């Protein structure tokens, strides 16, 4: 459900049982997470779990009858969910802990069956209309419904004979013999009988049938001893016309052909056995015992039937349905070669519709019975959310429209099919999935290969070049063009014009030959580079109420700091880029061009006080001062650019090449690029919310330092080059206190960076403590 | 057929001793043989019915086997028309669980090379490499010596950083399965009254061995190898001591106190050869010439725990030998103490070097006519 | 590595607070844009 | 909160025995969707509870 | 042992900077619709 789906369990359960100590919500997530079984599928001690429930039960009778509607309706995790509610009630001190908490959570705050499956089958015809987004489906005028009992079917409603009605004990043997063999096998071919009278069923369950009490002790016992094959072919063949039209799903549909050939077959049969009793070649004991593996094999149906029946399982349901029909028992057989190749052909258009979904990509709902429910989503919008909507919502997982031995690879499945529907875009039934598995799984090493060479390096140089600043000459350009504009945010400004003036620049730089930076776009941020980092690093902690009420006009002015790049890519590209590493790039881009920006300003400021060379020494002993803090600055900014530069971007671009360049898969190829924009945002500190701070008012006062440099600096500069007590005038008092923030700031950067690496030992701190400490002045200042 | 073929049991309901109730294939910290087993009591206790029972452990194992390879892959009556028996069955079934269980374990041994392992961790692990360790040592006692460490080699990076120096240089070597060793301290190098005069070097070198591998290749195994690896770390120590000694009189009560070391460098000598051949020799070459090739899955394990077993019985860590042992290292301990003078190009630290010595030496012949 | 624990502590509070909210958030979008 | 198959998983419980908060039935029946062996979800649900 | 502990903590803070980059941008979308 969630991508951290144990910890959000977790912690709902620690908000409702009000438990938020003891070992935590990390433990027990942990413990989740790491002891698993591979998939629900395991049974349990399960006669065992049914004996305590039952102990703890009010009523076994009611639970035990829940159980087998579950099972009708092919729940997912039923006997491991009871397994887990005995072990859970076991003990008194847990269950007492539960009752508690949802007692605390509740104070704080008439129809048959033949109308009954009208019904189902009008809202299922709206269900798959809904589900294929207004796909077609098999609609077609019907009157088998108008008059399903007078068709060898039994219904709500049917009886014996009210034409055929004679005394079977004034019969004599023979005759009441012949009597209730054609009364037997017009029940068994779903009509009434002459003296077995179909009886009436509310709800679609097995169809009852009466036998008439006029006959004999030992003659009325076979009777009712073949009632049950009257009944099985009553149910069979309301079963076979009701799904014999097409409004269910493909599966229900095949299934209910399979079932009236059987039926037929049956009925052929039961025709020969009513000739053969006619002539009075025939006996009781004979006709049981002829159709004893047909027998088996039709009540074995009857309850696959019923069980589709009451849980109205279609698509993947009915066969998941299937499957447990013919799994349950498995091995040795007497009658499940009929369920064998019913459920065969019952999932031959639903295996016909994964085959072309996992081998060629290929997939439409036709009642949505499939696993796919088809949801159309856009692949551009993948880049602007977020979420990714391709693996979420373009195609569903459920538990309804899946087939059993199919969900055990399903994951594997859809994502072959994903990759074979990207590459256009650009089978058989078994009693085990192995021999399919097997097949899934090829077909998905294929998928992924296949796709992977349908889909191409050229964004990831953009990328580089662009957002990681490679070849920044064209940064430096746009550094004079973003210092025109320092009052307010860029975000007040339509991005337009500042692409104009970006491309303006660029055809003045060797920069043609590279065709990926037309997919680069200008994004206004509703907030500035430092204000989002704070709140990024103080979002789900204390520090957002404290700086909730920051602003950046205390701290730096931001005017060219909400300026990103994005790189919005069409599909299936878009797939790889989405909004959840947008923003993460966004943010890192903003970063590096903020500090770049500061970077060429203070180099600005030191080639511009050359002029001072044109001034004696002994008069610029402040401007002295002030040129070796604003030194200090610079080199400090200096040193961490190269740091995070050469010893962080670099490496982490090459083990990205790396794992793009050894892996096929698209998944793994984006699971790499989030793990490489994680690897960035922690070597940038931005894991840290004291530091992020730390980082943030250091990179301000430099830039408020050289902002106040600035002004006197072109003044005496403009000074010297026109003439060819004012120095200390020049000089203003604040020079002091920057030097001393700055001091301040690289301290505690030094400080927390020692502290960090010393508990959360991150890799990335002791570096910046080796870079601040690297003169012998400072290692043991640390 | 099922669990013997394919290396699942089925359960519907469970009410057996005989199930499948396999951990997930995408934990691999596992060694493949924790599937399931759980057992349950049979409906029939008078003269407690049961199935072939030949065969009944045999399928249980044999399918554990399958699961973890797939990774990688009488008559009463008067009527063996009489006699009731399952050999009849059981044979056609205990064929293809054996080939199965052959299968794996051959997989084991020609893929992962689980006698490559074995010799790589003697290689490494306990130190059967000469003219790399004779290098190693003497560089490590460059920024050691006397024993204990003077405050080195207290954190695994400086002896890593030798070690990655060294190991260019070998005799026993430059293997996938010499790659990749662990060398690491279990004790921080302080004692509570450094000693000039001490042999004691204890260090734990170890081998990898991937997973599969690891239920025949135990860490019970690779900790017997590290102690034997200390043991000829001590004994490598003596002989740098020695060396460095025989050097100091090189480059020249002299005569005297190399009659004494040639004494005591005799009988350590004989000493160090009688351990060097019962605990170094038979038990090297029955673990070299000890791998399964039949395909023993379990073999291998049982191989290698007899290995252990008999380097240690004939190392002398066991209980009969191991003052014997102690006084090996005293010995070793007196002739350093002795050849750290030498000629230096102390004469009664020399004699004390001489009396503890032959004190060891009397030592050791008394345990050992004991222990006889 | 008692310091590591209660590091890893803090982390998962804080993860179990910031899913916490984000079911919250997507409480709020699906009973408002859907 | 509680979903169709959620209220007929929490009646069926119910009917085993034992109140339980509509939210963490729901938090029960994801982590047993999730594939969570029956024993450890049996552990951690008792330390949640008892704790 | 302390590799699984640090492992763990050096996980979890890039995980809580995940969520709350999760979180600021679910305020975004809600402050943009």
């Amino acid at each position: 459900m969630s991508e951290f789906r144990i910890h959000h369990d977790v912690n709902e359960l620690l908000s409702l049982l009000r438990v938020h100590g003891g070992d935590g919500a990390e433990v027990y997530i942990d413990l989740l997470q790491k002891n698993r079984t591979p998939y629900v599928t395991t049974t349990v001690s399960a006669h065992s779990a049914k004996v305590k429930i039952a102990e703890f039960s009010r009523t076994p009778e009611d639970f035990l009858k829940k159980y087998d509607e579950l099972k009708s309706k092919n729940t997912r995790n039923l006997d491991p969910l009871v397994y887990l509610l005995s072990k859970l009630m076991e003990d008194r001190e847990t269950l007492q802990y539960l009752q508690q908490n949802a007692k605390e959570r509740a104070e704080l705050a008439g129809p048959t069956w033949q109308q009954s499956l009208e019904l189902t089958r009008k809202m299922l015809r709206d269900k798959q209309s809904k589900k294929n987004s207004g796909q077609r489906l098999p609609v077609l005028p019907a009157w088998v419904y108008e008059r399903p009992a007078l068709l060898g079917d039994f219904l709500p409603g049917t009886g014996g004979s009210a034409d055929t009605a004679v005394p079977i004990g004034s019969l004599p043997l023979a005759s009441q013999e012949a009597a209730v063999v054609e009364d037997l096998l017009y029940v068994l071919v779903g009509v009434d009988g002459r003296y077995i009278s179909a009886q009436p069923l509310t709800g679609r369950q097995g169809r009852t049938f009466l036998v008439d009490p006029n006959l004999d002790l030992s003659i009325r016992e076979l009777v009712s001893r073949i009632l049950p094959v009257a009944a099985s072919y009553s149910t069979v063949t309301r079963f076979i016309e009701e799904k014999s039209s097409f409004e269910y799903g493909q599966v229900n549909h095949a299934l209910a052909a399979a079932m009236r050939t059987l039926v037929k077959e049956y009925l052929v049969l039961v025709t020969q056995l009513e000739q053969l009793q006619r002539q009075g070649l025939l006996s009781l004991q004979k006709l049981w015992f002829y159709i004893q593996p047909a027998m088996r094999s039709l009540d074995i149906l009857a309850s696959l039937a019923t069980s589709v029946d009451k849980g109205e399982c279609i698509g993947g349901a009915t066969l998941s349905l299937l499957h447990d029909r013919s799994f349950s028992y498995t091995g040795d057989s007497q009658a499940q070669e009929l369920c064998l190749h019913l459920t065969k052909a019952a999932s031959t258009p639903y295996f016909e519709i994964l085959e072309k979904w996992i081998y060629r990509g290929i997939i439409d709902d036709p009642y949505s019975e499939f696993m796919v429910e088809e949801h159309e989503l856009r692949k551009e919008k993948i880049q602007e959310d977020y979420n990714d909507k391709y693996w979420d919502q373009r195609y569903t997982v459920v538990q309804r429209q899946i087939p059993s031995f199919l969900q055990k690879m399903a994951g594997k499945v859809l994502s072959t099919g994903k990759y074979l529907n990207v590459v256009r875009e650009c089978v058989v039934y078994t009693l085990k999935e192995r021999a399919y598995v097997e097949q899934i799984e090829k077909a998905f090493s294929y998928a992924s290969k296949v796709l992977l060479d349908f889909l191409m390096l050229a964004h990831l140089r953009s990328i580089k070049r662009y957002f990681l600043m490679d070849q920044g000459d064209f940064f430096v350009h746009f550094m004079d063009l973003t210092e025109e504009e320092l009052k307010k945010p860029v975000d007040d400004i339509t991005p337009t014009r500042l692409e104009a003036l970006l491309e303006l620049a660029l055809r003045m730089s060797t920069a043609n030959t590279d065709p990926f930076k037309d997919d680069l776009k200008i994004d206004l941020m509703p907030h500035d580079l430092i204000t989002q980092l704070l709140r990024v690093l103080a979002i789900e902690t204390q520090q957002e109420k404290a700086m909730v009420h920051a602003d950046p006009t205390e701290l730096t002015l931001s005017g060219l700091e909400a300026f990103s790049f994005d790189y919005v890519v069409t599909w299936p590209l878009s797939l790889i880029i989405n909004r959840k590493a947008l923003t993460r790039y966004q943010m890192l881009f903003r970063h590096m061009f903020y500090c770049k920006h500061v970077e060429r300003q203070l180099c600005s400021v030191w080639i511009s006080n050359k002029a001072a060379k044109r001034f004696s020494l002994h008069s610029a002993k402040w401007f002295a001062g002030a040129f070796t803090l604003r030194q200090r600055m610079l080199n400090f900014v200096q040193n961490i650019q190269s740091y995070m530069m050469f010893e962080v971007m670099e490496p982490t671009w090459h083990v990205l090449e790396q794992n793009l360049r050894s892996a096929s898969n698209i998944d793994d190829v984006l699971g790499h690029h989030a793990s490489f924009l994680d690897n960035c945002l922690k070597d940038c500190m931005l894991t840290n919310p004291e530091l992020l701070r730390v980082f943030s008012k250091l990179m301000s006062v430099c830039v408020m330092f050289t902002n106040c440099l600035q002004r006197f600096t072109q003044s005496m500069k403009l000074d010297s080059e026109l003439g060819h007590p004012q120095l200390a005038s020049s000089f203003e008092a604040t020079i002091t206190k920057f030097d001393k923030n700055f001091s301040a700031h690289l301290l505690d950067l030094l400080a927390r960076l020692s502290i960090y690496s010393t508990s959360d030992c991150e890799h990335g701190m002791a570096s910046v403590i080796s870079r601040l400490d690297f003169n012998g002045f400072y290692t043991e200042r640390l | 057929h099922d669990w013997v073929y394919s290396g699942v049991f089925r359960d519907v309901y469970g009410e057996f001793m005989i199930q499948v109730n396999h951990e997930y294939l995408g934990c691999r910290d596992k060694s493949y043989w924790t599937h399931g087993y759980v057992l349950v009591s049979k409906e029939v206790e008078a003269c407690v019915p049961v199935f072939l029972k030949h065969v009944a452990h045999d399928v249980y194992v044999c399918g554990k086997t399958i699961n973890l390879l797939k990774l990688c892959c009488v008559q009463p009556d008067t009527d063996p028309l009489p006699v009731l028996m399952k050999h009849s069955v059981t044979a056609p079934l205990a064929a293809h669980v054996s080939l199965v269980n052959k299968a794996a374990v051959d997989y084991f041994f020609v893929e992962l090379h689980l006698g490559a392992h074995f010799e790589a961790l003697r290689h490494f692990l306990l130190m059967e490499d000469g003219e790399f360790a004779q290098s190693l040592s003497d560089l490590l006692f460059e920024k050691l010596g006397a024993g204990q460490t003077p405050g080195e080699l207290l954190s695994p990076l400086v002896l890593n950083s030798v070690l990655s120096k060294a190991l260019q240089y070998s005799l026993h070597g430059d293997t996938p399965h010499a790659a990749n060793l662990s060398f690491a301290l279990k004790f921080l190098p302080e004692a509570f009254a450094p000693n000039a005069p001490d042999v004691l070097s204890c260090l734990e070198l170890r081998y990898k061995v991937d997973w599969p591998l690891n239920i025949v290749v135990t860490e019970g195994c690779l900790s017997r190898y590290s102690g034997i690896f200390s043991f000829l770390l001590q004994l490598k120590l003596m002989m740098w001591t020695l060396k460095d000694v025989c050097f100091h009189l090189k480059r020249t009560q002299f005569r005297q106190l190399q009659l004494f070391k040639h004494e005591m460098q005799h009988f350590v000598k004989v000493i160090q050869g009688y351990i060097a051949n019962q605990i170094l020799h038979v038990t090297w070459c029955e673990f070299r010439a000890r791998l399964a090739s039949v395909g023993d899955l379990e073999e291998i394990q049982r191989a290698h725990a007899e290995y252990l077993h008999k380097a240690v019985f004939r190392g002398l860590l066991t209980e009969k030998a191991a003052p014997a042992m102690n006084i090996i290292h005293s010995l070793f301990s007196l002739v350093l103490k002795f050849r750290s003078q030498l000629i230096s190009q102390n004469f009664a630290l020399m004699q004390q070097s001489y009396s503890t010595f032959k004190y060891y030496s009397h030592f050791l012949f008394k345990v050992v006519s004991k222990l006889v | 590595m008692k310091d590591f624990e209660n590091q890893i502590t803090e982390l998962k509070k804080e993860n179990f607070n910031l899913k916490l909210r984000i079911y919250f958030l997507e409480e709020r979008m699906q009973q408002e844009f859907h | 909160v509680l979903s169709a198959e959620e209220t007929e998983l929490f009646e069926l419980a119910q009917a085993a025995g034992g109140a339980m908060d509509p939210e963490v039935f729901k938090i029960l029946v994801d982590l047993l969707k999730l594939n969570v062996a029956p024993l450890a979800v049996f552990q951690m649900l008792k330390s949640m509870c008892a704790g």
